[PDB]
């Protein structure tokens, strides 16, 4: 339907909106016309992504400036349920318009979920697909087969076909989600990944997760085909500052130091081999290292750097190398010295904690070893690995780990925390140190985002309080607000169980997991819920050790059995493919009648962008609060730097960090509005966190409901569910919980 | 086979034990059955493998599978894949001989509402007389 | 950290301290906009109905008082009473969901007593197992088969659990029940279920009205009243056809004789008109020209379905009124805020509340229109 915003027309897919979704795109409109950064809140159950996406494409489209829009995501998923959502908005805008306009939109992923070569494409990994695919399209294949038809050297036919083509008719205009791209491109025989990558310019609206604009390895190379101008918007981003915080990281164990000595000495001995054949190779970079250049010059588009920059782009240094390492000889000396240094460091018998520069003191007083030359080892490593043409780099992978530390370590000094622990797991018999490089501001990975692009909108679905995202990370913001949703009837009934039947306080707490009373009453909440619950209940639990502890303690009490007449059970594993199968498994159960309950982590990968909607979702079970491991030196070290920098209390920070998960979980329940389910918060503690809920959630909450047990629980649930199945009066949601076109143009009306 | 925890080495039976190898084998062929290419849209190794560099900090042992000193599998992990055989094989021997995905994602409740199709009649009063 | 009793004592006795006519007739109105629009849709007056109940073990639950099995049974009987009464011509099967699987307690027919009688003796048995939607659609598949094509297919299932074991694929069921033009009403006892929705929406062609769940016992009874009458067809539907059809003259004669229904022994019956043959009870197949044997009665009960009397609408107060009496039954309108009078468009003449209900409940034809001559 066409309604028209203050200056500029809006395309809606549907025939009627929401007045949520009204609103919220108002709001867009006003922090893009006024600019600068804004923190949305519009409730999980109305629809946010087609709202989003109808306003930003009309106001592209239709204002002069014809801004680019950058959609950011948690995960992949979210990329594909976002790219169909886009697909169905342009064939309505099409068929309104008559005429198809000139919009590609395509999505940035890892060349695994794009890989056509048959070989390849069957790797387990991700980075042994890319190894492969740059082997077969570095270039240097190419131009040894062109000198040589006999080389045995193989190439990629997906890759040479682009050749032919030219870029801007790599595919038809319009947009190409995931399985569209793959079936196109497979009928006409070419690479998805070069495609979508190679057509960031020409995109108007691109699809990528986070980690393609935090993370520097991956983030530098895309980050300058984007527009500046671009629109930038941030949907689901509650968890953000992980993504920062997890970006300038790094984690160093016992083997990582032993291969990089095995990688080391390998390297020592193939420079040797390749000086007795022919120094010349070496010679000619020595002179463009005298030269200053660097490996951005030295290295050709085609090829890509052995090891990408772990520090952001503005921090590296743009001087010329130091001179200790131009050599090839000097620089291996240079990372063997620093390769026993850290072996030295791994001997300590207590947890040591440090600044980067008090790191760097040490290293110098017994090894001389400056900042500078530390700052240039990635690069450095880079160009003597591609002087070398080593075909295979399964044994210089472990160099890539050292020379990652030494540019993290050697470049920010402020922010960073290295922590060594000799005991990585407590429960071991013999122990196995490990050196942490842990981030501690999760600013710091954000700062050039917010400085670069001028309007960033931050949405989720829930992300609260509003005013944290602010603090911790630091930007300001124009606008920030959060819509509650005017619903007809009550299509949540959100519970905090405190007691169970036997009037016995619950709790997750890590240290009485093995307590018969507190494992029986939640197997015993299991299964009432089971009973009542018609397709689909999805349980989370606080960690995946809890949930491990607390199934084995079941199926030893039998309550597993009385659940396997009612419900089949899934369990989330850590192998991926296989919780992606009893997802598969899950949600056929749920469709075809027979009900099924899925046990999962909340703070695990199926939280992070599965969502349980319809049937899928009619209750879910919250088995405790998802706190994070107190007793753990990243997150101390985080919590005592955020309360001296950012003035945050260590304990609001764990409730805030523990009620965030736990409300993205509750969310995942509704689509739309019709949807209903049953969200219910079984712990002690959640008792007196209601406001730290979300505010569309806590207004469904009421105070009878605020401290219950599982039979009050179970009576309201029955209650709840009976009455949700009725038929509801079309006038009551005729003109308030729903708007047609005149709704909307005479609430329009009344505004003015 | 009904998912309990393999305890101590205990009395059991001389022979059925010897089977327990092959009943190992059967379960790794049926796993790789029932291993498929799984839609996109729910499809978690993408997204585990959406950024194959990254490299930060090892989570916690509250987020890997319990261990025990010496450093072998606790063993919880196996059962619990063992429910999740059980419930495939189930639902997969449900389908037996004897632009979806487009569809569902999109929001029913903003699409126009159902409209009856009922026929009408209008019959003629006029009959002849005896 | 006080307790409760500490505090204050509750006093009770401080919660207590110390329009009707109108508030019916709104009330009335607001009932009485449902039943305002009213047209005649074309409905299948002959129907072959299989009845699917549920008895499994949410069969042994208490909410519906004594257990939902007996609850279930008993209405059943009266379902099979109404439904016989206002469609004489239909047929009608049972089946049963038990011990998961789906088991047969009477062959379609047309003979109210026998599944009367089927289903009083399954007052005794004991509900079971788990119930299996597909093994009871497979049944009533095939029950519907060798139905006529005149006839519309109906399943009518009584399902009270909220799972289903099936040994196939449900999906294929349904898919195979829309080829054969099958309708499937579904009355769910505690919660809605996604397949069962499923099969509702699929099989009605996309209407998602035919799934209904009660929310208390009273409103039972309305969900198995309703299905007795017939339900509307789609324009694209197409199954328009003649029938052959005779009516039979019933004779009296002083010797008994054999029946050909039956081969018993009885005083009277049914001449048919093309064989001769002799049936004890009508309206029934003719045992021997399988031609559908009926009376001018049994046509005459489904023609007020045909041609639905319109309904009344309440005459304003201010404007005048006809006369003081009701026309019909001749009840003085009482005086009273809003006149109860209600007037047949068609006549214009007024009636009182007994006979607006009586009038298009039990009697199908306004006394006025009858009495004006044309
Ligand atoms: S060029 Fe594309 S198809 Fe070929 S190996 Fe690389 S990712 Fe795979
Ligand atoms: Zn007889
Ligand atoms: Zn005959
Ligand atoms: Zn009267
Ligand atoms: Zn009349």
């Amino acid at each position: 339907m066409k309604f028209y915003i203050d200056d500029l027309p809006v395309l809606f897919p549907y025939p009627k909106i929401y007045p949520e979704q009204y609103n919220y795109m108002c709001d867009i409109k006003k922090t893009l016309d006024v600019g600068g950064n804004s923190i949305l809140e519009m409730p999980s159950g109305t629809g946010k992504t087609v709202s989003l996406l109808s306003l930003t494409i009309a106001y592209q489209m239709h204002y002069p400036e014809h801004r680019k829009i950058i959609y950011c995501s948690r995960t992949m998923s979210e990329i594909e349920k976002a790219l169909v959502e886009l697909e169905n908005l342009m064939d309505y805008r099409t068929k309104e318009l008559g005429y198809q306009e000139d919009f590609r939109g395509l999505g940035l992923t890892s060349r695994k979920n794009l890989c056509l070569h048959p070989e390849v494409s069957k790797e387990r990994k991700g980075t042994v697909v890319d190894e492969k695919c740059r082997r077969m399209t570095n270039g240097q294949a190419k131009r040894k087969l062109e000198e040589d038809p006999e080389a045995n050297v193989e190439l990629c036919e997906y890759h040479e076909n682009l050749y032919n083509i030219e870029v801007e008719d790599y595919l038809p205009k319009g947009v190409f989600s995931f399985e569209k791209l793959l079936k196109y491109c497979e009928e006409k025989t070419l690479c998805p990944y070069f495609i979508v990558r190679r057509m960031i310019s020409l995109c108007n609206i691109i699809i990528y997760s986070y980690h393609y604009l935090l993370d520097p390895k991956i983030a530098e190379r895309v980050s300058n085909e984007v527009s500046k101008d671009s629109i930038v918007i941030f949907d689901e981003a509650h968890n953000i500052d992980n993504v920062c915080i997890e970006s300038l990281s790094l984690d160093l164990t016992t083997d990582a130091l032993r291969r990089a000595t095995r990688g080391a000495n390998a390297l020592d001995e193939r420079i040797s081999e390749v000086r007795k054949v022919d120094s010349q190779k070496l010679q000619d970079e020595y002179e463009k290292l005298v030269q200053g250049l660097h490996s951005a010059d030295i290295l050709t588009d085609q090829e890509e750097p052995f090891v990408e920059t772990p520090v952001l782009p503005q921090d590296l240094l743009t001087e010329a190398i130091p001179g200790n390492i131009r050599r090839a000889e000097h620089f291996v000396s240079f990372l063997k010295r620093l390769i026993e240094y850290l072996k030295t460091r791994m001997k300590v018998l207590h947890v040591i904690s440090e600044t980067p520069k008090s790191f760097l003191q040490h290293l110098k007083q017994l090894t001389f070893i400056e900042r500078k030359p530390l700052r240039f080892c990635s690069e450095r490593l880079s160009l003597l690995v591609r002087t070398l043409e080593v075909t295979e780099v399964e044994d210089f992978t472990a160099l890539k780990d050292i020379a990652t530390f030494a540019t993290l370590i050697s470049t920010y000094e402020e922010g960073f925390l290295l922590i060594i622990e000799p005991y990585e797991i407590e429960n071991a018999a013999v122990p196995n140190p490990i050196m942490r490089f842990t981030c501690l501001d999760a600013s710091i990975a954000i700062k050039p985002v917010f400085e670069r692009f001028s309007s960033v909108i931050i949405t989720s679905g829930t992300i609260s309080p509003l005013d944290m995202y602010p603090r911790m990370l630091n930007f300001k913001t124009v606008l920030q607000k959060s819509y509650a949703m005017t619903l007809a009837k009550k299509s949540f009934l959100p519970m905090i169980i405190t007691k169970g039947s036997d009037q016995v306080a619950i709790s997750s707490r890590f240290e009485i997991r093995n307590d018969p009373s507190i494992v029986r009453n939640y197997g015993s909440m299991l299964v009432e819920f089971a009973k009542i619950t018609p397709d689909g209940m999805v349980v989370f639990f606080p960690s995946y050790l809890y949930m491990e502890s607390i199934v084995s303690m079941w199926q030893t009490m039998g309550i597993l059995d009385e659940v396997w007449k009612h419900k089949l059970i899934l369990v989330e594993t850590p192998d991926a493919q296989e919780t992606s199968l009893a997802l598969e498994t899950y949600r056929k159960a749920c469709s075809n009648g027979r009900g099924a309950i899925l046990l999962s982590v909340a703070r695990g990968k199926v939280s992070e962008g599965i969502d349980f909607d319809h049937q899928y979702g009619r209750t879910v079970l919250m088995i405790g609060i998802p706190f994070q491991y107190t007793e753990s030196r990243i997150l101390k070290a985080r919590l005592e730097f955020m309360r001296e920098n950012y003035r945050i209390r260590e304990n609001d920070f764990l409730s805030f960090d523990a009620m965030r998960h736990a409300a993205q979980c509750l969310g995942r329940v509704l689509r739309g509005k019709d949807d209903y389910g049953v969200m219910v918060l079984a712990d002690r503690r959640f008792s007196r966190k209601r406001s730290q809920l979300p505010k569309w959630i806590a207004q469904g909450l009421s105070d009878a409901d605020l401290n219950l047990s599982t039979d009050m629980a179970i009576s309201n649930t029955k209650q709840f569910l009976r009455t949700m199945a009725q038929p509801t009066d079309p006038k009551d949601q005729e003109g308030v919980s729903v708007w047609s076109y005149e709704d909307l143009i005479k609430h329009q009306n009344s505004r003015k | 086979l009904r998912g309990e925890k393999i305890m101590q080495n205990d009395r059991g039976d001389v022979i059925i034990d010897r089977y327990l190898t092959l009943d190992q084998e059967f379960d790794r062929k049926d796993d790789d059955m029932l291993l498929h290419p799984v839609k996109k849209i729910i499809d978690l190794d993408g997204n585990i493998q959406d950024d194959p560099v990254v490299r930060g900090n090892r989570p916690d042992f509250t987020m890997q599978p319990g261990v025990d000193i010496n450093g072998n599998s606790d063993g919880t992990v196996d059962i619990l894949k063992g429910m999740n055989r059980l419930s495939e094989k189930m639902i997969m021997a449900l389908k037996n001989e004897y632009n979806d995905e487009r569809n569902e994602l999109k929001i029913d409740d903003l699409n126009e509402s159902y409209k009856t199709n009922y026929a009408i009649i209008h019959l003629k009063r006029n009959a002849h007389e005896k | 950290g006080g307790y409760a009793w500490e505090d204050e004592i509750k006093r009770s006795w401080d919660l207590v301290k110390v329009a009707s006519l109108v508030a019916s007739i709104v009330e009335a109105r607001k009932k009485r906009t449902a039943k305002k629009n009213i047209t005649p849709y074309q409905r299948g007056i002959i129907r072959s109905l299989i009845l699917t109940l549920d008895c499994s073990e949410a069969m042994l639950e208490k909410d519906l008082r004594p257990n939902r099995h007996a609850m279930i049974i008993q209405y059943a009987i009266d379902f099979v009473h109404e439904f016989f009464d206002q469609n004489p011509i239909s047929q009608m099967g049972i089946i049963i969901m038990r011990n998961g699987l789906a088991q047969l307690v009477s062959q379609v027919s047309g003979n109210p007593q026998d599944h009367i009688d089927a289903l009083k003796s399954i007052r005794k048995q004991e509900p079971k197992g788990n119930p299996s939607l597909q093994n009871a659609l497979e049944m009533a598949r095939g029950l519907l088969l060798p139905v006529p094509a005149h006839c519309t297919r109906e399943v009518l299932i009584v399902f009270g659990s909220l799972s289903t074991t099936d040994p196939g694929d449900i999906h294929q069921t349904i898919d195979s029940l829309v080829s054969e033009k099958i309708r499937v009403k579904v009355l769910g006892l505690s919660a809605q279920v996604a397949i069962c929705k499923e099969l509702c929406k699929a099989t009605n062609y996309g209407d998602e009205s035919f799934y209904k769940i009660l929310l208390d016992e009273t409103h039972l009874k309305e969900l198995f009243n309703e299905a007795v009458t017939p339900l509307p067809v789609n324009k694209i539907n197409k199954g328009f056809t003649l029938v052959k059809m005779g009516f039979p003259t019933r004779i009296f004669e002083d010797t008994p004789t054999f029946c050909s229904c039956h081969s018993k022994l009885v005083y009277g019956g049914y001449f048919c008109p093309n064989c001769h043959s002799k049936v004890c009870s009508l309206p029934t197949v003719c045992p021997c020209c399988d031609l559908m044997l009926i009376l001018s009665t049994h046509l005459a009960r489904s023609y007020h379905h045909l041609m639905p009397l319109k309904t009344f609408a309440e005459v304003p107060t201010t404007e005048k009124f006809r006369s003081e009496d009701c026309f019909s039954c001749q009840s003085r309108f009482p005086i009273l805020l809003t006149s109860s009078r209600y007037r047949c468009e068609d006549c214009k003449q007024e009636f009182c509340v007994d006979c607006d209900v009586f009038i298009h409940e039990i009697l199908h034809n306004c006394p006025g229109c009858e009495s004006k001559p044309v």
